[PDB]
Parts: C-alpha cells; structure tokens; sequence
C-alpha cells in the first residue's frame, strides 16, 4: 500500500526499475 | 557407444559416399 | 562452365523446375519441422512446468506449437501440467508426423514437376515461348494469402472454429490457450494486447482479398512494368527478399522486446523485465500488500508463487548467455528444484539492507549491500585490509522467508557472503547440477537465440536483396559493358 | 514443338496467358502512390505507438495490457 | 538417439532403392 | 480523444508534407 | 440376462458372444432388500463383473485422481462361480464370506501415455461386515507372478539365477531389488458391496460393488498403483 | 462390461457379415463393377 | 470399428471385383501371339 | 522447349578455386574449433 | 564439448571438402 | 584429444599451403 516505501525498497536493489524511473520529477 | 558409434557410422557413410560421388560425377560429366 | 555459385540459375527460365525446386525446399522445411518436433519431444521433460518449463530446456519449436493451440502429447501429459486422456490427432507428435508426411508428399510432387517440366501451361499462347504472367500470378497468390490470413484470424485465433491462441496474465502465471476476441479500437494496435492479432488478421485478410482481386483485374502500366522489370523473375526475387528481411526484422524486434505473440511462459522472460524490475516490483507489491493487511513476514512470502520468484532471477535473462554456450539453460546452471525463499539482510544496528542486483552487461559484479536511503552499508571487499564495509565488520545476518529456508537465520559471515552473492542474481534457488553436468555458466533463452538467428538472417537477406535488385536493374551489363 | 498437355494445365492456362499485357501511360500509379503513403503513415503510427513516441488513451503499451 | 540413427539408415536405404528403380540408367537397344 | 502526442504527430505529418512540397518547389525552381 | 435364461442357452450359441463374461441380472424381484428372510445362508454362484477400471495417478501440477484406462486384455476379467456363506440379522446387519471359486482374474489396462498396468482383479478370502444396503471388508490380493516365474534373464524367486549372469562383473549391490531378491509378499485390498435387487422366491441377490486394490509390484520392484474397480455382482442364497 | 466390441468373432458368420449393411455394400460394389463391365461390353 | 469394417469391406470388394471382371474381360485375347 | 531440357549448364571448379575453398574450410575450422570445443 | 565438437569439426571439414572435390575432379576430367 | 584436433587442423592448413604453392595450376602465357 505504501508506494513510497516500496519505491525506496526497490531502488537500492535496482536503480533502473520503472517505478523509480516514473513520475520522479515530483521527487 | 552413444556418440563414438555415431561418429563412426557418420564417417562410414559419408567418406565412401564422397568417393563414389566424385567418381560418378566425373563419369557423368564425361557422359 | 558455370561457377559453383551460379548453378541454381539453371531454373530461372524453367517454370516447371522452379516449381520443382520450390517443392523440394518446402519438403525439406516441413521435414525439418517434423524432425525438430520429434527431437524436442524425445528430449523434453514435462514433469515440472513451474521450475523446469520448456524455455529452460532449449525447446525452440515447442513454444511455436504451444502458441497456436497444440498443448497435449501422446505421452499422456499436457504442457500446462494437467493430464491428457484424449490428446487427439493434433498432439505434438501428431503435428510432427503430419509434417513428415507432408515432406514426403512434397518430395514426390517435386520429383513429378522435375520430370514433367515442359508443360504447355508455361508456354505463352501468342509466341509459344516460355513465360509467366507475374502480375496475374501475384494477384492469385495475394488473393489466396488474404483468404488464408482472414480464415486464420476469424476462425483459429478467435476460437470460433479453431482453438484460439496462448494468452497469459501479465506475470506469466496462469496462461493457457484461449479464444481471443478482436479489438477494433486503438487498443487493437497495442502490441501486448492479444486482441490485436485476430483484428489484424481479419482486416489484413480482407485487404489482401480486395488487393488480390485488383491485381487479378487491372494490368500494370507500361511505365511501371519497365521500371520494376515485371517480366523478370529476379525482380520478384529481389522484392520478395526485401519483404522477407523486413518481416525478419519485425519478428526479431517483437521477440526481443516481447508482445502478446511471444509469451514468457513459452519463450522465457525478456531482458527488459529484469532491467525495469518487472517481476521484482510485482513480488514486492504482493509482499507490501498483506503486510498492511496484517500478516507477518514468514507468511506472505510463502504466499509468493515459486513461478514468480523464478521469473525474478537473472539466470532466466535472455541476455546473459553466450555465442558458444550451447544448449539448454538447465545445462548452464542446473535444473531448478526449489525456491529457498526471500533473503533479508540486516546489520548489527538492525537496519535492513538490500543486495545491489547485477546489471545485464556485467559478467561479474561486486557484492554490495545498500540501506533504504541509498547508502552502501556493507560489501564483500576485494581488499580485505583497511576495509570499512565488510560483512565481518558490519555484522550482517540473513533471514529467509517463504521458501525451503523459511524462518532460518544465518549469522556466520562465510554463509552470509554466499547468500549475498546469490541474492546478487535475484531470487535464490537450489539447482540440481549433477543430472546434466552443468558448468555453472549462464545460457541464453529461446527468444534470445531466435532474435540472434533472425537478425543475422535479416542482414544477410538485406545483402541478398541488394545483389538481386542489382542483377535485375543491371542485367544487360551482367557479363560486361558495351565497349562502345 | 508444343508442350505437355494436361487437364489441370488446360484449366490453369487462361491464368498464364496474358504475359506482357500492360496499360498505356502511367495507369494506376497515382493511386498506388496514395496507398503507399497511407501505408507509410500507418507503419509510422504503429512504430511510434510501440516506441512510446505516440501515446493514446487505452493503449498501455506494456505487459499490463495482458490484464 | 539410436532409434533416430536406425530409422535414418532404413529410410536412406529405401531412398537408394527408390532412385535405383525410377532413375536408373535406361538400357539402350543399340 | 486526441492526446498531445497525437496532435504533435499529426502536425509532424503536415510538416513532412510541407517540406516535401518545398523540395519539389526547389526542384522546379532550377 | 437372468440366470434361468442363461442356463436356457447352449454353449454353441453362447460361444463368442461375450455373455460368458457377464453376470446374471435379476430382472424380476423387488428392491426392498430388507424384505429378506434373515439367517445363515450358503452364498452360491457368486459372480462379479466390472464396468469400469480407473487407476490412481499423479500429474505434474500436483493433482491426484483416478484416471480412465483402456482395457488391454479381452473379456477375461469376470469372476464367477464363487462360494461362501453369509449371515443376515433382523436388524439389517450382514456378514459376508467368500470361500473359494474363480476369485481371481489377471487383467492389464493401459494408462493415457502408453503405460501398462497389470493387476489381479481378485475378491478371494473377502471378509465383509455391514448392512444390507452396504457392507465393507477386506480381501487378500496375491502376487501377480508365482514364485517360479522367470524374468527375461531367467532370474526368479523359487527358480532361476538370482543374478544377472550375462554380465560376468555386474551383478551386485545396485540391482538388489532386481536380482538379489524377488519378493512375493502378498497384499490386501478393500471392497464395498451394496445389495440393490433381490428375489425371495429363488433367493437370488444382486447389486453393485466398488473395490480398491494394489496393482502388480513386478516381484519386488516399481511400486504398485491403486486400481479402482466399479461393477456389478450377483449371487444365489443357500 | 467395461468397453464395447463387435463380438463377431467365431459364431460361423456368413462372410463375416454381422450387420446387413455389410452384405448390402458387398452386393452394391460387386454389382456396380459388374454393371460398368456390362454396359461397357461389346466395346472391344 | 463398424465404420472401419464397412470401409474395408467396400475396398476389398472393389479390388476383388476389379480382379474378377478384369479376367472376365476377354483376357486370353490380351497377348501378342499369332493365332 | 523439347524433350531434353534446354537449360543444361556445366558447373566448373578450377584448381585455384579448389585451393581457395579448402583454405577457407580449414581456416574456418581452425578459427572456430576453439569456440566449438569451448 | 569433447566429442560433439569433434563430430561438428569433422563434418564441417569433410562435407564441404567432398563438395569441392566433386566439382574439381569433374572439372579436371572435363579439361 | 583437443590438442590432437588443433594440431591436425594446423598441419592440414599447412599442407593445403604446400600444395597450393608447389602444385598450383601453372599460369599459361599461351
Ligand atoms: C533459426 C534457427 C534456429 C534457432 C534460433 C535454434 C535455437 C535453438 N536450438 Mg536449434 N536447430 C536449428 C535451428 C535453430 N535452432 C536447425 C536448422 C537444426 C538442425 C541442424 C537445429 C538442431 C538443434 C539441435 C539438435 C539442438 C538445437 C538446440 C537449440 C537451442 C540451444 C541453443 C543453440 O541453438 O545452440 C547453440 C548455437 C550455436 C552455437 C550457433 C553457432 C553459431 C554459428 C552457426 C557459427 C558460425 C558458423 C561456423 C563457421 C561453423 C564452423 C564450426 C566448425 C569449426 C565446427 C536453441 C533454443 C539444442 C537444444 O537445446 O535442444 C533441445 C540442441 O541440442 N537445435
Ligand atoms: C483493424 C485494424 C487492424 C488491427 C487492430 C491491426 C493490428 C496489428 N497490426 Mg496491422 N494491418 C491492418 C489492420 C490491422 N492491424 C491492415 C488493414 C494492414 C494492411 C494489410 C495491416 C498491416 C500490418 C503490418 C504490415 C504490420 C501490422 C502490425 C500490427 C500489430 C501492431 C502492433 C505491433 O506489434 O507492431 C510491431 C511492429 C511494428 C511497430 C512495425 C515496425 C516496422 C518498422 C517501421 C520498420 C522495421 C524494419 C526496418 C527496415 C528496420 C531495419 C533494421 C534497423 C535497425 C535499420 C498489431 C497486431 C505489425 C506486426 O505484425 O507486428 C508484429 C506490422 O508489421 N499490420
Ligand atoms: C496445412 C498446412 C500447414 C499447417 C496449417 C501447418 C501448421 C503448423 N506449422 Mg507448418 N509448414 C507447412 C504447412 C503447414 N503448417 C509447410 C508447407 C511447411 C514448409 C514451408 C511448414 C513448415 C513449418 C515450419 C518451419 C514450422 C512449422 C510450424 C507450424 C506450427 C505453428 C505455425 C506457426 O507458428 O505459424 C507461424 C507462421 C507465420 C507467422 C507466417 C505468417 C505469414 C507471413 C506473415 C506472410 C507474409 C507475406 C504475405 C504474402 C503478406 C500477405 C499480405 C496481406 C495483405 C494478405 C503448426 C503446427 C512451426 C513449428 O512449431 O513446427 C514444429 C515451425 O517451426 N511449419
Ligand atoms: C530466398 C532467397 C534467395 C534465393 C531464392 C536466391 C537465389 C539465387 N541466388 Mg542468392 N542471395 C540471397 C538469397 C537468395 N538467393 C541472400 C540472402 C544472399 C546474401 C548472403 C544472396 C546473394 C547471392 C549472390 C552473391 C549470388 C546469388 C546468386 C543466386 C542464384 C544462384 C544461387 C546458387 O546457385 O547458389 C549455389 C550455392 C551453393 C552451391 C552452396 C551454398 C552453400 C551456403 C554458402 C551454405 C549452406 C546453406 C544452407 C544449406 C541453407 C540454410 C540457410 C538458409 C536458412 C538461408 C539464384 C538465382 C548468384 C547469382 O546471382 O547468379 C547469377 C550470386 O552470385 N545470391
Ligand atoms: C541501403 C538501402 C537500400 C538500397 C540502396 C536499396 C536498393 C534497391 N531497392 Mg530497396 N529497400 C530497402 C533498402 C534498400 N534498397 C529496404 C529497407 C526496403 C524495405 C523492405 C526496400 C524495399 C524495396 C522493394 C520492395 C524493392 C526495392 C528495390 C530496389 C532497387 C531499386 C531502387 C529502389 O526502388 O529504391 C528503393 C527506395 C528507397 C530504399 C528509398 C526509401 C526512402 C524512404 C521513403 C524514406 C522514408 C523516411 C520517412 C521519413 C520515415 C522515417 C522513419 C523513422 C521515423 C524511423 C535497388 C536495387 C525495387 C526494385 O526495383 O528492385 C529490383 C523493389 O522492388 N527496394
Ligand atoms: C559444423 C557446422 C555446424 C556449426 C554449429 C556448431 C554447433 C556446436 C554445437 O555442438 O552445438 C550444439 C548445441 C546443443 O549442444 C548441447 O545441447 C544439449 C541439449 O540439447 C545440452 O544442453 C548440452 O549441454 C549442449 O552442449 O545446439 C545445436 O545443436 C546447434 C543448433 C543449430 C542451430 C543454432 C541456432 C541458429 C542460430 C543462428 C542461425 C544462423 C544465423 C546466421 C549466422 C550467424
Ligand atoms: C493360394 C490360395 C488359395 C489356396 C487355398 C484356399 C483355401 C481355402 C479357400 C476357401 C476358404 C473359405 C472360403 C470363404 C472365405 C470367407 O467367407 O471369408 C469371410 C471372412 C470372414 O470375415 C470375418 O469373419 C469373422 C467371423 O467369422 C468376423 O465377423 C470378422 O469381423 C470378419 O471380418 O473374411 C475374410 O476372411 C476375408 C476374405 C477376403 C478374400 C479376399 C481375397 C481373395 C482374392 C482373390 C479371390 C478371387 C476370386
Ligand atoms: C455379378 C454379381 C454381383 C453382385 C451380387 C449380386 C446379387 C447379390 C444380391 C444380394 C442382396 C442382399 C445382400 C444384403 C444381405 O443379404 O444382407 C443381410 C444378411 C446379413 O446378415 C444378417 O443380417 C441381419 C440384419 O438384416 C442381422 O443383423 C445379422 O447381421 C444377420 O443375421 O446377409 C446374409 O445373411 C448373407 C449375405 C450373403 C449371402
Ligand atoms: C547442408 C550442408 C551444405 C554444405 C556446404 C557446401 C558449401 C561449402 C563450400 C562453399 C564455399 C566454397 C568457396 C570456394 C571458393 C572458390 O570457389 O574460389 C574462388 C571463387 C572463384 O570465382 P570464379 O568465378 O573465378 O570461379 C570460376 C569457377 O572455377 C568457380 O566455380 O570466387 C568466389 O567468388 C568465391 C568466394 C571468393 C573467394 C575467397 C573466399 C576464400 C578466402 C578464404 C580466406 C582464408 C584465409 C584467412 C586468412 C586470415
Ligand atoms: C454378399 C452379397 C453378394 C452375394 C455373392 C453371390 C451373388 C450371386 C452371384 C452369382 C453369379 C453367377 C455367375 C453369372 C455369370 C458371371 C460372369 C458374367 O457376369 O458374365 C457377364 C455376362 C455377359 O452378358 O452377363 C450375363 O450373362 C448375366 C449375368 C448376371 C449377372 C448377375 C447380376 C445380378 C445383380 C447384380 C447386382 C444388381 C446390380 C446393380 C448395381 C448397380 C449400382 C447399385
Ligand atoms: C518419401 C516419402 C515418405 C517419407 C518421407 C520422409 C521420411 C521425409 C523426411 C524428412 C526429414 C527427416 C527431413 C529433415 C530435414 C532437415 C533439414 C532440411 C535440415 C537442416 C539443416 C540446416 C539448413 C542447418 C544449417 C545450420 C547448421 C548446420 C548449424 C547452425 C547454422 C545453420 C542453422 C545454418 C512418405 C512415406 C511420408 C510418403 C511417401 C513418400
């Protein structure tokens, strides 16, 4: 449910994940 | 065996077949 | 006499023997299809569709049989792991035998057309010379191709009369051969939409029938006839080779990037699903859900399917093989026989760490453990002196959830290092390597081999199209220039 | 000398009897060019959809389209 | 594997038989 | 209906037609 | 066919028809069953005819079920002419015993996939307890092969080589379940019989049965499967 | 019985004809060939 | 099976009838001999 | 055309082309054998 | 591998060599 | 085993070279 947590948890394992590459202008 | 018999059979087919085909093709070119 | 590379030119002006060599070629190709099917059936192991699917076993034409509906065997097994009590005629071996019989019949027809080449059908009724009305023949062939395309799209893939085509969920878990409704909107041009295939085939078959009728009726103009050399069969050969390598590029790109017509349950995952974290994202979303709902970590990782966990593994990446690493992926890294569960890493301070996953380029990759905020917290150092981030210094333990090691926690660095090195490759599995004597190096997927072969053929056929267009346009100077 | 006469060859003979028959002028070349440019536009449309250079409403252009 | 070899050898022998029957050198009355 | 990507694609088709007409005019300008 | 009209036909007009493998059918009588005189009866002309063979099987996806087979043998699966005694009480309790007869039939079925499953369809030494609408019990399933049966290499239990002799240096410690011993240990099977039709003028009883029994073990080898036989049964009382 | 079969074996069956359609197709085929031969006689 | 039997009976009857009426079709005249 | 096929042509391979082909085959074998044996 | 690569190398040597020898011997007998 | 194959291939290549030099088709000046 926590998209921010699942984003910050997929990020260190893989920085090229589309969740990290998508809608990150807001970040 | 499974593979040494395989290569033995393949060579025994192909090499005499090559020899016969060489002789036949030269003969047939000589009609 | 002729150079060895010109022998097949003896059938340029012999339509009957051109038909004969075409028939022989068709016989050889059908016989290859049958024999390849029988080889793949003889060497295929169907006992585990989850951890040993066909794309782990080097099956090349078995996915193409499964894609259009042939899913059962005469050996009593279904490709979906069920039991086939009445496979019928059209099993895998049935299609193989049908192709062998077709090859034999085409061989006989090729013999007949080689002997009886001098048919008055091939004589022009005006001058008595051998000729082919190539625009009319193209009209007939285009009409037939449109009819066949329309029938394939309207009866086979829709399930109206045929069996449909293979359709799966986005994560390749519950795929089966299903009837497919056409998609007549813009979504019909979605490549991953299965509904685009029947709509394309219906519309393109109707257009092919109409254009074939047009080419049956309307004669070409003199300007375009002379420009494209419609009286020469080599012009048709050049344009056909052009269309064929265009199609080869299309199918190579479609297979490499994935589409509705290249399912992952049949061909394996794509490299971009590993690059963009497709299965990793789905697994972590399914774990984040049911954690908010109120389950612990030991469960809700056991709820994760081993098929999905196997999909999230770089050893199934089609872009991790080699040009001379031959055979099945099972011969590369063993047969996968069990998911060990998710590995969670922690330090002495208790913060959670994640292994940096190996990118597709890297044959080898350093083991790095990164915290939630993107800071490297541990590694397996190359220099075990004046190091600051080793597993021993940081105090990293690993706990497994959901697999054969569920609930187990390891604190010794010698085992934490090996489990981190395995977690570098994604989800951790146990592999039987003694059965096939696997060498421990990654192989390529059938989609990767397909893409390589078809891209190479596409470039070689670009050269062939250049050569034959050159031969057509410059025929009168083929033996040399006019000297005047 | 004539060829080999077969019943099927006689049946198929009118379909191969008009070799070299052409229309004067340019014929339907303008209509062919219109069809070719329309086909080029269509191929560009599908290429840009599958390249994600063309974004449409119901076209997800991802594996989630399997859903 | 061995069944493949046996079947291949048998069908190759039958193909040689077929060719020797139907594509023989025709005996000439001269 | 029409996305900004679709509008830009149609305008690009218009621009391509314009530049083809321009190069035809450059050919006939000799 | 009723037993009376079966005995009304001669061997020449029964021969080749298959009726010799078919149980008699009680065409007359009633289905009240409990309207039977209780007491001690001599079970006589007991006969059993299968109508279905199914084999317990496990597929790749993890599902266990009884799959349908193709009967490889011909009409040789009938049991008939068996004898015994049965006890009926006024409350409806019944005890069922089969003494001797043609109480075994070697049968072979083919699984989807081409596998041969030989088994001994038997009901011998059957103890059955229950009620008139259903009584369940156990029967002995002997070994498919006798102890003097020889394999294609001559090895066997009570006769043979006891080792692979075509290999002068390979018969030891690995083919122990193939050569070191040929086991003929008997098995057991479960059955449930159910009386359906009865005629008290003649004492004939009939009904359906459902049995589950092990298949052949190939003389201490590849493990047996469970064969589920549904069928009809018939008999006469006293 | 567990399966169906013709059960025509033995029993002294005339030409092995267990169904009269077999005798009819035998008679029809023989008579058709005879009729072709008969309407085609005196033609050599 | 009965369909197969009917088809095979038709095939065998056809070929046997061809045989019978072929040798009935003036077969002793089909020779290159004189007289 | 007639009973014989008029499109009969005689294939030729001189000794220099034989040497070139043999060199090509053996050099390809030398180059690729290390990779095939792996 | 040790023996499948062996038969691959042997066939790649012999079959094109057979083809070349057929054509060459036919040619040299022709001239 | 593989060393035998490598040595055989190299020696066969050198034999082809030897034959191409000393048993070439001679350039004829006519
Ligand atoms: C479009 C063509 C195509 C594609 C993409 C595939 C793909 C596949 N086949 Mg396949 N197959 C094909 C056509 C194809 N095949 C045909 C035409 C045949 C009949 C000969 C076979 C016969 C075949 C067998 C019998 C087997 C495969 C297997 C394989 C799988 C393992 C990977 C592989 O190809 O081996 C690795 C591929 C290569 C190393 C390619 C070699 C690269 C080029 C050709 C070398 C360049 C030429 C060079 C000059 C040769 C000199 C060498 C010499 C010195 C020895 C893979 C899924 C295997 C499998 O897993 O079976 C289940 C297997 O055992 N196939
Ligand atoms: C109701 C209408 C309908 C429907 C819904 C579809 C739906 C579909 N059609 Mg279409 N089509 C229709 C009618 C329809 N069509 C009709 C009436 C025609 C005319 C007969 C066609 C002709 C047609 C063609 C010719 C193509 C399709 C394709 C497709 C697919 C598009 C998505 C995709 O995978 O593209 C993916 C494919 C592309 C984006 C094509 C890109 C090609 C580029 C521009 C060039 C590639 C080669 C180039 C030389 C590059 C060389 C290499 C490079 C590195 C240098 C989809 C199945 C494509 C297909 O089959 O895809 C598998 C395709 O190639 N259709
Ligand atoms: C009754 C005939 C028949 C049938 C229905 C089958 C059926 C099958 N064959 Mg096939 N085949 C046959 C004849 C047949 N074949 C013959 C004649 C040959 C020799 C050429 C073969 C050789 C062959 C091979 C090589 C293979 C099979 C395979 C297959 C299987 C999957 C087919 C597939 O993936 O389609 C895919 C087919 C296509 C994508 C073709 C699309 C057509 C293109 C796009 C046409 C483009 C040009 C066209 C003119 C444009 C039209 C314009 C438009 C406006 C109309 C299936 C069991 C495959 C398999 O798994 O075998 C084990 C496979 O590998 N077959
Ligand atoms: C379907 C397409 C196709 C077809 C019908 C032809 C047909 C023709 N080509 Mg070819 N050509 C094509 C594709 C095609 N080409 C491509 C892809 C290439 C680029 C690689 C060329 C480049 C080309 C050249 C450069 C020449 C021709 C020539 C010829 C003519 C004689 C060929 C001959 O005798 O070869 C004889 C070949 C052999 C005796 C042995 C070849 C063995 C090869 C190298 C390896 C084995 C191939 C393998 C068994 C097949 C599997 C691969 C397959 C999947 C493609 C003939 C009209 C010649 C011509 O125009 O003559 C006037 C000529 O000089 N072709
Ligand atoms: C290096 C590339 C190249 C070359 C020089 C040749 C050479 C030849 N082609 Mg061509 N051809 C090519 C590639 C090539 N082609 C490819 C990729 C295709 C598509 C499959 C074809 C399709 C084709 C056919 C079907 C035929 C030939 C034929 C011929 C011959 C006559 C000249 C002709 O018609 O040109 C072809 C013209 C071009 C290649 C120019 C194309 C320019 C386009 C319109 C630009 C469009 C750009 C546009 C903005 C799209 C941008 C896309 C982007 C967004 C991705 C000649 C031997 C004809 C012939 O008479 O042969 C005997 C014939 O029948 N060609
Ligand atoms: C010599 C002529 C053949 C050359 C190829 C040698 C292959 C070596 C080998 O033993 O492989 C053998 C391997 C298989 O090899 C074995 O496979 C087993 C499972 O079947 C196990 O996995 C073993 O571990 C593995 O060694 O694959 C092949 O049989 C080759 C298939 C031929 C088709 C290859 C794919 C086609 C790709 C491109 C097509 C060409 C495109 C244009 C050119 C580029
Ligand atoms: C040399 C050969 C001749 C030498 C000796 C011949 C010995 C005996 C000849 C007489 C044998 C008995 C005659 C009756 C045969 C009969 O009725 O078959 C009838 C049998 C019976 O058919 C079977 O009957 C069974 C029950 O008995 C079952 O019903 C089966 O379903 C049914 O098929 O069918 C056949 O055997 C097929 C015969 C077909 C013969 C075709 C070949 C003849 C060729 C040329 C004849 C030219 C004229
Ligand atoms: C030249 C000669 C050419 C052709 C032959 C000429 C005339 C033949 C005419 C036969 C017409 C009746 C044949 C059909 C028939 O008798 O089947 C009828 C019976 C088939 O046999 C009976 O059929 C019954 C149903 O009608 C039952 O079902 C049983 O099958 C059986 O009792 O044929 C025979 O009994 C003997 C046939 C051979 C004599
Ligand atoms: C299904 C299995 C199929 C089996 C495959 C059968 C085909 C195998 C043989 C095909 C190719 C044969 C080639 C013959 C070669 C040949 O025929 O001789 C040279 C050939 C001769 O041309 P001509 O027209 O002058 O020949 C006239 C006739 O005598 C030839 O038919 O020229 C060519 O164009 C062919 C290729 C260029 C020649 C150069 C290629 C060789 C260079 C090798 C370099 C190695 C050194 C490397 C050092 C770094
Ligand atoms: C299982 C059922 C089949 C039973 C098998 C036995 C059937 C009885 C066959 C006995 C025939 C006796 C030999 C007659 C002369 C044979 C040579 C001949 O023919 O010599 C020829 C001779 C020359 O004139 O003819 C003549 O002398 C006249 C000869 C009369 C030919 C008899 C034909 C009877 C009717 C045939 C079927 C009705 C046929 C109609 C079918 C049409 C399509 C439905
Ligand atoms: C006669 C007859 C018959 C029989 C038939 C048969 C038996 C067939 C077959 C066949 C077959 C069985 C075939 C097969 C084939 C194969 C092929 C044709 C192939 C191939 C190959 C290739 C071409 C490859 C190449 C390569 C290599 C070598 C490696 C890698 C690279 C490449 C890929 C290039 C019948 C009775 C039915 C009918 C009557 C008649």
């Amino acid at each position: 449910q926590r998209v921010r947590t699942v984003l910050d948890m997929d990020d260190p394992a893989k920085e090229e994940t589309v969740k990290e590459l998508r809608k990150d202008i807001n970040n | 065996v499974n593979i040494l018999g395989l290569t033995a059979t393949a060579l025994f087919i192909i090499i005499p077949t090559s020899f016969l085909l060489i002789l036949y093709v030269k003969t047939a070119a000589s009609e | 006499g002729l150079p060895w590379y010109r022998v097949h030119t003896v059938v340029i002006n012999d339509p009957g023997r051109l038909i004969s060599v075409h028939l022989m070629h068709t016989a050889l190709v059908a016989g290859w299809a049958g024999a390849m099917t029988l080889f793949e059936i003889a060497v295929f192991d169907p006992s585990d569709p989850v951890l040993n699917p066909m794309w782990r076993q080097g099956m090349f034409v078995l996915p193409f049989l499964t894609r259009l509906g042939v899913t059962q065997s005469w050996g009593g097994w279904t490709i979906s792991g069920e039991t086939s009590s009445n496979p019928g005629i059209w099993s895998y071996e049935g299609a193989a035998a049908s192709h062998i019989v077709l090859s034999g019949l085409l061989f006989l027809a090729s013999v007949w057309h080689w002997v009886y080449w001098d048919l008055e059908l091939f004589r022009d009724p005006r001058t008595g010379k051998t000729a082919l009305d190539l625009p009319k023949i193209f009209g007939i062939h285009l009409f037939l191709a449109g009819l066949l395309c329309f029938g394939f799209g309207a009866f086979h893939v829709t399930g109206v009369f045929g069996p449909g085509i293979w359709v799966s969920d986005p994560y390749g878990l519950t795929g089966s051969v299903q009837p497919v409704a056409p998609s007549w909107g813009a979504e019909g041009f979605d490549p991953y939409n299965p509904g685009g295939v029947p709509a394309h085939h219906i519309a393109a078959g109707i257009l092919g029938v109409l254009a074939g009728l047009f080419h049956l009726c309307v004669r070409p103009s003199i300007r375009l006839y002379f420009g494209l050399s419609m009286g020469s069969i080599e012009s048709v050969l050049s344009s056909s080779i052009a269309a064929v390598f265009w199609a080869a590029f299309v199918v190579a790109g479609t297979m490499w990037y994935g589409s509705a017509a290249t399912p992952i349950e049949l061909f394996g995952p794509t490299r971009y699903q590993w690059d963009q974290g497709f299965f990793q994202q789905e697994i972590q979303k399914r774990v984040a859900q049911s954690t908010s709902e109120g389950l612990s970590v030991s469960e809700a990782w056991a709820k994760i399917p081993e098929k999905l966990a196997f999909y999230d593994y770089i050893g199934n990446n089609p872009a991790k093989g080699g040009l001379f690493r031959t055979g099945a992926m099972n011969s590369g890294d063993g047969i996968a026989v069990g998911w060990l569960g998710h590995a969670s890493f922690k330090d002495q301070e208790g913060r959670e760490l994640f292994v940096r996953r190996m990118p597709t380029f890297f044959e080898t990759f350093p083991v790095v453990l990164i915290d939630k905020d993107g800071v490297v917290r541990a590694d397996v150092p190359f220099r075990k002196a004046e190091s600051k981030y080793s597993i021993e210094q940081v105090g990293v333990s690993v706990t497994f959830y959901g697999g054969e090691l569920n609930g187990l926690t390891f604190t010794d660095p010698s085992t934490v290092k090996k489990y981190a090195r395995k977690a570098q490759l994604g989800e951790i599995f146990e592999f039987d390597r003694s059965t096939l004597q696997s060498d421990g190096v990654f192989r390529s997927s059938p989609r990767g081999w397909f893409t390589f072969g078809h891209l190479s053929f596409a470039l070689l056929f670009f050269f062939g199209h250049i050569w034959h267009g050159s031969r057509t346009i410059f025929r009168d100077v083929f033996a040399g220039i006019d000297e005047d | 000398e004539p060829g080999i006469v077969t019943p099927l060859g006689t049946l198929l003979r009118p379909l191969n009897s008009e070799a070299g028959k052409v229309l004067p002028g340019w014929g339907t070349t303008v209509l062919m060019a219109v069809a070719i440019l329309l086909f080029a536009v269509f191929l560009l449309i599908i290429l840009e959809i599958y390249n994600s250079s063309l974004i449409l409403d119901g076209v997800t252009n991802s594996w989630e389209s399997l859903a | 594997m061995e069944a493949l070899v046996y079947t291949f050898l048998l069908i190759g022998t039958l193909g040689i038989i077929f060719f020797s029957i139907f594509f023989r050198e025709p005996p000439r009355i001269a | 209906s029409v996305t900004p990507s679709l509008k830009n694609f149609l305008l690009s088709l218009v621009a391509g037609a314009v530049v083809l007409a321009a190069i035809a005019g450059a050919v006939t300008a000799v | 066919l009723t037993y009376d009209e079966l005995q009304g036909l001669t061997y020449l007009q029964v021969k080749g028809t298959g009726i010799a493998n078919t149980c008699p059918v009680v065409e007359q009588g009633t289905s009240n069953v409990r309207e039977l005189k209780p007491g001690d009866y001599k079970l006589e002309k007991f006969c059993m005819e299968p109508t279905s063979f199914t084999v317990k099987e496990e597929d790749a996806k993890g599902r266990e079920e009884f799959v349908k087979t193709k009967l490889l043998t011909r009409l040789t699966y009938g049991l008939d002419g068996m004898n015994g005694s049965m006890k009926i009480n006024n409350d409806g309790s019944v005890e069922f015993r089969e003494d001797e007869g043609l109480d075994y039939a070697a049968t072979t079925v083919k699984l989807p996939g081409g596998e041969y499953v030989p088994f001994l369809f038997t009901i011998k030494e059957f103890d059955g307890k229950g009620t008139l609408d259903s009584f369940s019990g156990d029967f002995l399933v002997p070994s498919y092969r006798g102890s003097t049966f020889l394999d294609p290499k001559g090895r066997g239990g009570a006769t043979g080589y006891d080792n692979a002799i075509a290999l002068p240096a390979k018969a030891d410690a690995d083919e122990i379940q193939r050569l070191n011993n040929k086991s003929y240990t008997p098995g057991k099977g479960s059955a449930v019989f159910s009386v359906a039709k009865v005629d008290t003028e003649t004492g004939e009883i009939a009904g359906v049965f459902e049995s589950i029994q092990p298949s052949d073990t190939e003389m201490g080898a590849h493990p047996a499967k469970d064969i589920k036989i549904t069928g009809l049964w018939y008999g006469q009382l006293t | 019985l567990v399966d169906d079969r013709m059960n025509g074996d033995g029993t002294g069956l005339p030409f092995g004809v267990n169904d009269g359609i077999l005798g009819w197709v035998i008679a029809g085929t023989l008579g058709t060939i005879w009729a072709i031969y008969f309407v085609s006689q005196k033609d050599l | 099976m009965l369909t197969l039997k009917i088809f095979v009976y038709t095939v065998v009857t056809f070929f046997v009838g061809l045989f019978i009426f072929g040798f009935l079709s003036n077969d002793p005249s089909r020779n290159p001999g004189k007289g | 055309m007639a009973r014989p096929n008029p499109n009969k042509q005689v294939v030729e391979l001189n000794r220099s082309s034989l040497y070139w082909g043999l060199l090509l085959i053996f050099v390809l074998a030398v180059l690729f054998s290390s990779y095939i044996f792996n």
